[PDB]
């Protein structure tokens, strides 16, 4: 059987500027159950409804875990533009995965404000499909380098979301799964 | 290359950070005023402390950032607000000295203390001195305590409000204003729009024509009341003069309401109070503020979050804690809208609850904008929004239409009479008070009056423009303006008048929409969806465009026009002018209670 159920019932989930990737090889997944569970607000595939994709085997499987407020859920798509599309995770033109997503109110959310988790603000340039950028250096944004420092013209490029069991629906926690499935020359490891 | 970009990253970063640190303070401040311990005053103090430092650090930031290359108006905007940096344009001691006298003022203010003769205890405003404005009747317990405040609480202000105007005058000279009142003034400031734009000094114009245009309405009801109180204090009153400022009905003759009782024009007709009925029905707090949503939503206004129905606090808490219960709408951000209100189960509540919402209607709706934006077009359209949701819900035609009137209940233009008699006397009353108190603190910031006729001028203008003399001679060892808790505490006055002309702008324009018949107070907007949208089509604008075109986009006019507040009034206009076919109309300004 395929582990979905660490990716999904993960106790934590990553920042979605640091985008976490399980590779999913040998095994069977039932996909029909993923849907037909009816607790993700969010179960849009890109590639083939969940049905045939049941019937149907692919070489690698990619399962990419984050968390992105609710307002933010419509960037997981191809074609999309904004923050989290342009800085932290890129779906290609041509994708031909799902997208899971439900509300993590009751987990990520807590009073007084959940820093845990973080988002890329500014960037330089816009990301190529499917990359992650992690790193901490400050964001040069006039003429005068920063020296590593936040300040005129100089800002930490991460912020922490502030998840608070109070928010509005569209400022409130969700935990996103993109499944990515590829084919290749090598065998179909992955079916049901 | 336009550092318009750089500028751009800049309030980038700076709206994700403040959206957090004004999130921290509101919800302290909120816990602060729902629990109100020790322990909370001090986080409370402290997320506002690191609110406030966050602001000293970044409106410095953005000094840097040369608004003149903004050429996309919102960034211009952001930063032009965020530049207003006030009191740090001082030297840091002349800074440390005007928040000592502001202090000093203040806490004068809250806690000044006059003593009876009569029992040698000492009242305060709030407590005591207030109720004997309110409710007292007799001429001399009233006398006694007006200028009891003006004596021992004006007093010693008063050098404390001429180093405050000096500190003030040089904190507005370094920012580039000619005075004070043209700092004030500087909010309803419009540049760089064509067609739309709005000076400074063009407030004074625009308030000194339309309150010319008020002035006959306020005479009548001049006479009209001088007419009734006479007849309430024969020895005391003159038919012609001034009315005699401690008889107003508050400490200041500020709102005329509490002289309701002595000026009713029909003493016998029933007054609309249907808190009988909402207790007739059990009605509680969830169902007052669920009948307001649904008065909202009927007008294709959105429903109140569910978050706002767990998180605010709609009945006296009355488990663990205590509560200031001053109805206050919040607006903690990040789609985060409550409600403070010690709820009863009364009509009074009951609008209440309508205006705080419209309050809420009004955070909501333009939570869209970047926080900088968000609050009203300019600083009365907030209240103007709260009060006409009031205006609506008052009304026969409602209060029937919720079934807390009888269908068969209908209403004697008496009643009607009665009621807008009312209104004016807290509305119309308080324009004149209100246009010559800002008058005065205008000029006086301007250097238009020398301190040595400081209050040789107040009462000169309580003669001329409001009609009302002081029963005692004052010298200019008092500071009867500063009496107030406006002027004692710094906040402009401007607002209730324009708020005033601006609520009724409004109000009449979406009586339009709904296809309103008949005379425009009755007007329901209730399932008027239309007037609902183009109230929308304003209050998700925020302040991202000049309030003359936010004004516009409801009433279709610029500016600012009192023809809709003479609409609304016209009844009792047509009343008062047969009425004092018996009467004297106006004032003469040297009739005076003590030239005896
Ligand atoms: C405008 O919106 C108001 C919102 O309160 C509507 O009020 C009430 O609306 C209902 C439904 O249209 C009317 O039907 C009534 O329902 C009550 C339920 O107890 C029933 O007892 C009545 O016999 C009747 O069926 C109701 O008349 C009305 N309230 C009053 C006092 O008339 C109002 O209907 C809306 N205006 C319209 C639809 O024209
Ligand atoms: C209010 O503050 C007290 C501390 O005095 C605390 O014990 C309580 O949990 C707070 N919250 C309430 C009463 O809702």
């Amino acid at each position: 059987l395929c582990p979905f159920g660490e990716v999904f019932n993960a106790t934590t989930f990553a920042s979605v500027y640091a985008w976490n990737r399980k590779r999913i090889s040998n095994c069977v997944a039932d996909y029909s159950v993923l849907y037909n569970s009816t607790s993700f607000s969010t179960f849009k595939c890109y590639g083939v409804s969940p049905t045939k994709l049941n019937d149907l085997c692919f070489t690698n499987v990619y399962a990419d875990s984050f968390v992105i407020t609710g307002d933010e859920v419509r960037q997981i798509a191809p074609g999309q533009t904004g923050k989290i599309a342009d800085y932290n995770y890129k779906l290609p033109d041509d994708f031909t995965g799902c997208v899971i997503a439900w509300n993590s109110k009751h987990i990520d959310a807590k009073e007084g404000g959940n820093f845990n988790y973080l988002y890329r603000l500014f960037r330089k340039a816009n990301l190529k499909p499917f990359e992650r950028d992690i790193s901490t250096e400050i964001y040069q944004a006039g003429s005068k380098p920063c020296n590593g420092q936040t300040g005129l013209n100089c800002y930490y490029p991460l912020y922490r979301y502030g998840f608070y069991p109070t928010d509005g629906v569209g400022h409130q926690p969700y935990r996103v799964v993109v499944l990515s499935f590829e084919l290749l020359n090598a065998p179909a490891t992955v079916c049901g | 290359s336009t550092t318009e970009e750089q500028a751009k990253t800049f309030l980038e970063k700076f709206n994700h950070e403040a959206e957090d640190l004004s999130y921290q303070s509101s919800l302290a401040s909120w816990n602060y005023n729902t629990n109100i311990t020790d322990e909370n005053v001090q986080k409370m103090n402290e997320a506002r402390a690191k609110w406030s430092a966050f602001y000293e650090e970044q409106s410095r930031m953005a000094k840097t950032y040369s608004l003149e290359e903004i050429q996309n108006l919102t960034l211009k905007r952001q930063l032009k607000a965020l530049q207003h940096s006030g009191t740090s344009a001082l030297s840091a001691e002349k800074s440390k000295r005007l928040n000592t006298i502001l202090n000093k003022m203040s806490t004068i203010y809250s806690t000044g203390k006059v003593l009876d003769p009569n029992t040698q205890e000492c009242l305060a405003l709030e407590p005591g001195l207030d109720d004997i404005m309110e409710n007292s009747r007799d001429y001399n317990r009233r006398l006694w305590a007006w200028e009891g405040w003006r004596a021992e609480v004006g007093k010693q202000l008063r050098p404390l409000y001429e180093e405050y105007v000096v500190l003030e005058n040089e904190m507005a000279r370094a920012n580039n204003y000619e005075d004070y009142g043209d700092y004030w003034r500087g909010d309803y400031e419009v540049t760089g729009a064509g067609d739309y734009d709005y000076s400074r000094d063009q407030l004074m114009k625009d308030v000194e024509r339309t309150f010319a245009e008020i002035k006959p309405l306020y005479e009548q009801l001049h006479a009209y009341v001088r007419a009734k109180l006479m007849h309430t204090y024969p020895s005391y009153i003159s038919p012609t003069g001034c009315l005699p400022a401690h008889l107003l009905g508050d400490m200041w003759g500020r709102f005329w309401t509490n002289l309701y009782s002595l000026t009713v024009p029909f003493e016998h007709k029933p007054s609309i109070d249907v808190t009988e009925k909402m207790e007739n029905q059990s009605w509680d707090a969830e169902r007052i503020f669920k009948e307001a949503e649904k008065f909202f939503v009927s007008i294709s206004l959105p429903y109140m979050t569910q978050g706002f129905w767990d998180n605010s606090m709609l009945t006296e808490p009355g488990d663990g804690r205590k509560v200031v219960c001053h109805p206050t709408a919040w607006d903690l951000g990040k789609g985060d809208f409550r409600i403070k209100m010690c709820t009863k189960v009364t009509m009074d509540d009951f609008l209440t609850a309508h205006h705080e919402m419209g309050h809420i209607q009004y955070d909501m709706a333009y939570a869209a904008q970047p926080y900088l934006l968000r609050n009203g077009a300019n600083e009365g359209f907030h209240e103007a929004v709260g009060e006409i949701m009031s205006l609506s819900a008052a009304t026969p035609h409602y209060l029937k239409a919720l079934g807390l009137l009888a269908p068969d209940f209908h209403e004697d233009n008496e009643t009607e009479i009665n009621f807008l008699l009312k209104q004016a006397l807290t509305i119309v009353g308080t324009l004149p008070f209100t246009y010559m108190l800002e008058k005065w603190r205008w000029m006086v910031f301007k250097g238009e009056i020398p301190k040595q006729q400081w209050m040789e001028k107040w009462w000169e203008m309580k003669r001329e423009i409001v009609g009302v003399v002081e029963p005692l001679p004052h010298d200019e060892t008092y500071c009867d303006p500063a009496c107030l808790f406006h002027v004692a505490e710094d906040y402009s006055f401007i607002r209730y008048y324009t708020r005033t002309i601006y609520q009724f702008q409004f109000h009449e324009a979406l009586c339009k929409t709904a296809k309103h018949e008949g005379a425009l107070f009755k007007c329901d907007i209730s399932n008027s969806t239309e007037a609902g949208q183009r109230l929308l089509q304003m209050l998700r604008l925020g302040k991202s465009e000049p309030w003359t075109l936010a004004l516009e986009n409801i009433v279709g006019i610029k500016t600012m026009d009192v023809k809709p507040l003479l609409n609304y009034f016209e009844p009792l206009f047509t009343w008062l002018k047969e009425q004092n076919r018996n009467s004297f109309v106006g004032w003469s300004t040297e009739w005076t209670p003590y030239s005896d």
